[PDB]
């Protein structure tokens, strides 16, 4: 009734060892291509190769540095979501929580080369969102974790594709059934900042929050839970972020006489260019004036850089009146507040609904 | 260097006179392989 | 540590358990004075 | 040009071959325990 | 499971029926679904309206009313295929990679007409007919390969119009993905599909955002500091609408490799899933 | 230690930050992005050890054929490649 996917990977972003079983595992598109799409969509005026600087320091702090370029099938494929959670720790409004997950995820992990992979990965979004290259087009989204095998370094693993979360076998753990869990960071639902009952089936969305200034950018990551249709979300999101979508549409971008077509148009008596001269002989004296308009609209905001979120369906709940619990327990040798979905059906196409408003 | 040419024809007359060299464009965000040769004469050759 | 599951759970389940795979000990032997080849070397007698 | 400098070099360089070993192990070397198979039906290209 | 029989030919030659059996795991395209089908469907004849051959804004029309299909496995004296329709639960499903991008795990599949090169094709001058296969691209690829594609048109029509050319530029397009680049039409001459296929789609294309972009500057003259005027606005609807429908973004697949190499290249076969 | 009449061979590539030592340690990462290996590596790396039983009992463990440090497939002798597993006894590395 469900379907499994494997990948091998390298360790750097994800530790199939720490992280429990049902936790989110995303995947991330090859380095290589962010420069060929910054070259080509950077805005007009700024430095696309800061985003160059930020990227080869990432690898630079990263096992096997010299193994970039061809791309054989042997590096950082997989990510887990506690990760971002833990290197945008600094946006989440649960102050406590954001900050417990990111000590627990420097210690479980080496904690020697950690600190500094985090602040590399940290820059490195924020340069992404800095010409245009907005990584909700470089992160996809895998199921939750089943299986793992790793020996050094390197590790084996396998997740869900689709289908209900309860009907695979781990098989190896106290009992053969996992749930979804998540950090307390991450979970957002907006049915109860909307005020609407809570009853009945509920899909299952994350979002990409974007701020655009002058050298600070700011990039979160939400599992949002509710119950609103597939399309209306877009409708519900942007009543909640009216704030950063104004903020957006007047610092996104920091790099003429109207003319009376329709009157002149209305009115006879003007002067006419008849198809005759336009036969292509002298178009240039029958052209002459004709208007003038002085027009040109070069700096003005696109439906690109006043963009704030893009969302994307993942799955949805069948059972009414769901019951997720919130609870903290050791993850390593700390603990972090976890929260708890069952029955939860994967599914739906891999498509970004952007909200620029 | 602060010269840009300085260090270019220090790596050009380096790589004169050897075998292993990075490629002549010396592709940006890469990881500097040498060029492949033909076939081999008498085993894996160890660098000095 | 209270709990509230429904008519069924998955947690109602799942045995696991150490177990133990014996124990190995030694035993020493005792030597004997006379029983070695040292006693030709001297004559031995008692004296309370 | 080949003027020698006042400077003075060591070299280094290694090497691998490949042997041809010989194993030695006791009577009881390791308790092994083995447990029951199991089976595991998957799709594939073009059958199971 | 619902399947499709395809009827072979008799009288077939040798060298037809060979080249039948490399196109293994292809992509055809049936108009209405039936357990029995003829060639005359799954060929070129079938596409072709108003009697002139198909056009590139009509085979984006094609591939939404008509309905896929995948191709099994080859008898000498018969040909079977499944369906992607309604509910059928088509086991161990394997497709051949058909476009120059790879592909790797968890990417969607989507359908395009071939417009990089020459659409490579089984020809069957014995009967008359010919096969021409979509080819299949990711989908995070496929809105900006349509974007490319039409942009390039209308810089060669720039360049007649004017007067002058404005040739300074900054090289050659490309499109990468995996880290490969693909470098697409080097070469300005050998107007193969300069207006050819995609003659009609620049031209639609380039009505409809007239319109919009000039609409706007005569309803409200605000922005830069006898008439209809309600006909205009309902035909601008109605077509920037359907313009929109067709230029859709559907996926039909879904790559799962389990057991297998991630990565796969032009011409590799690989299992996918019904989404 | 060996020859107790004498600090060093060479003064140059010896010290804390003599000129060898800071071309090569393990510890500076001067050819982290090199994919050729480079043999030296081994006698200017501290090689961290921790105190858990005698000398003769960690000898007697270390030697017990450590993963490959190269590749068998290329002819250049590149850095070991992530993931392939071949041991291979190394002598004359333990006592440097």
């Amino acid at each position: 009734t469900t379907q499994l996917i494997q990948q091998v990977s390298l360790t750097d972003f994800f530790r199939p060892d720490i992280e429990h079983a049902g936790s989110i595992v995303l995947i991330l598109r090859h380095p290589s291509d962010m420069i060929g799409e910054a070259n080509t969509l950077t805005q007009a005026g700024r430095d696309p190769d800061v985003l160059l600087e930020g990227l080869r320091n990432l690898f630079n702090a990263c096992t096997a540095p010299w193994t970039v370029g061809e791309g054989g099938g042997l590096r950082a494929y997989v990510t887990s979501l506690s990760f971002i959670a833990a290197c945008r720790a600094e946006e989440y409004t649960d102050k406590q929580a954001a900050d417990a997950n990111r000590t627990a995820i420097v210690s479980a992990y080496g904690c020697s080369r950690m600190e500094t992979r985090l602040i590399r990965f940290s820059e490195c979004l924020r340069a992404m969102v800095q010409c245009h290259v907005f990584p909700h087009r470089f992160i996809s989204f895998f199921g939750s974790l089943l299986e793992y095998t790793i020996q050094d370094n390197l590790c084996n693993i396998t997740a869900v594709a689709k289908g209900p979360q309860e009907a695979a076998r781990t098989d190896k753990t106290s009992t053969r059934r996992v749930t979804a869990n998540i950090p307390a960071c991450v979970f957002w639902d907006v049915d109860k900042d909307l005020h609407l009952s809570a009853d009945g089936l509920k899909h299952v969305f994350l979002v990409f929050v974007y701020t655009q200034r002058r050298q600070r950018e700011g990039v979160r990551l939400h599992l949002a839970l509710s119950q609103l249709n597939e399309q209306c979300f877009g409708r519900g999101i942007g009543f909640l972020l009216g704030r950063i979508r104004a903020e957006n549409a007047a610092w996104g971008t920091e790099g003429t006489r109207a003319l009376p077509l329709v009157q002149l148009s209305n009115d006879p008596t003007s002067p006419r260019c008849s198809i005759g001269e336009i036969t292509g002989v002298n178009w240039n004296l029958a052209r002459q004036r004709l208007y003038q308009w002085t027009g040109d609209f070069r700096g003005l905001p696109t439906q690109l850089s006043c963009m704030y979120a893009a969302y994307t369906l993942i799955g949805t709940i069948p059972s009414e009146s769901v019951r997720y619990t919130r609870r903290m327990e050791r993850f390593g040798g700390y603990n972090v507040p976890t929260i708890w979905l069952e029955g939860v059906v994967w599914g739906g196409t891999n498509t970004w609904n952007e909200c620029y408003y | 260097m602060l010269h840009d040419n300085v260090t270019e024809s220090l790596r050009r007359i380096t790589a004169s006179g050897g075998r292993l060299n990075p490629t002549e464009p010396l592709p940006i965000f890469g990881g500097l392989r040498p060029a492949t040769s033909a076939g081999i004469a008498r085993g894996q050759a160890s660098v000095c | 540590f209270f709990k509230q599951i429904r008519s069924d759970d998955n947690s109602l389940y799942s045995a696991q358990f150490d177990i133990l795979l014996g124990t190995y000990c030694n035993t020493l032997n005792f030597v004997r004075f006379l029983e070695l080849g040292l006693s030709v070397a001297c004559i031995c007698t008692k004296f309370p | 040009t080949g003027f020698h400098p006042g400077i003075a070099f060591t070299v280094v360089r290694q090497d691998r071959f490949a042997t041809e070993q010989l194993l030695y192990a006791e009577r009881a070397s390791e308790s092994y325990f083995v447990g029951q198979i199991q089976v595991h039906h998957h799709d594939a290209i073009g059958g199971v | 499971p619902f399947e499709i029989e395809v009827l072979l030919p008799g009288e077939l030659s040798p060298a037809e029926t060979s080249a039948l059996q490399k196109c293994e795991g292809k992509i055809i395209t049936f108009s209405t679904l039936r357990h029995r089908a003829s060639l005359v469907d799954i060929a070129l004849s079938s596409y072709y309206i108003n009697g002139a051959p198909p056009d590139t804004l009509s085979l984006l029309e094609a591939y939404r009313m008509r309905f896929a299909a995948v191709i099994t496995r080859v008898i000498p004296g018969k040909l079977l295929a499944h369906a992607i329709g309604v509910g059928t639960p088509t086991p161990g499903l394997f497709i051949q990679n058909t476009s120059p991008v790879d592909l790797c795990n968890g990417d969607y599949i989507c359908l395009l007409p071939p417009v990089f090169g020459s659409a490579d094709s089984i020809r069957l001058d014995s009967v008359g007919l010919e096969i021409v296969f979509p080819l299949t691209i990711p989908q995070t690829l496929m809105r900006e390969i349509i974007a490319k594609v039409v942009a390039r048109a209308v810089e060669r029509t720039a360049a007649g119009a004017q007067i002058l050319p404005h040739e300074v530029l900054r090289g050659a397009d490309v499109i990468c993905y995996n880290g490969r680049r693909y470098e697409l039409e080097t070469n300005l001459q050998h107007r193969d599909g300069s207006d050819a296929a995609i003659r009609t789609l620049v031209l639609n294309l380039m009505f409809s955002i007239n319109e919009g972009c000039l609409l706007l500057l005569a309803l409200i003259p605000t922005l830069l500091v006898r008439f209809p005027i309600y006909e205009t606005i309902s035909s601008w609807i109605s077509t920037s609408s359907r313009l929109g429908d067709t230029l859709g973004t559907r996926a039909i697949l879904r790559v799962c490799v389990f057991d297998g190499p991630s990565t796969v290249h032009p011409g590799d076969r690989t299992a996918v899933i019904q989404v | 230690v060996a020859y107790t009449d004498r600090a060093t061979l060479n003064p140059w590539a010896s010290q804390k930050h003599s000129y060898g030592d800071r071309l090569y340690n393990g510890t500076y990462n001067l050819t982290g992005a090199s994919p050729i290996y480079s043999p030296c590596f081994k006698f200017f790396t501290p090689a961290e050890v921790n105190t858990n039983c005698n000398t003769l009992d960690r000898l007697l463990m270390e030697a017990k054929a450590v993963a490959s440090q190269s590749s068998t497939d290329t002819e250049y002798q590149f850095k070991r490649p992530p993931g392939s597993t071949e041991m291979t006894q190394d002598p004359c590395g333990l006592f440097q």
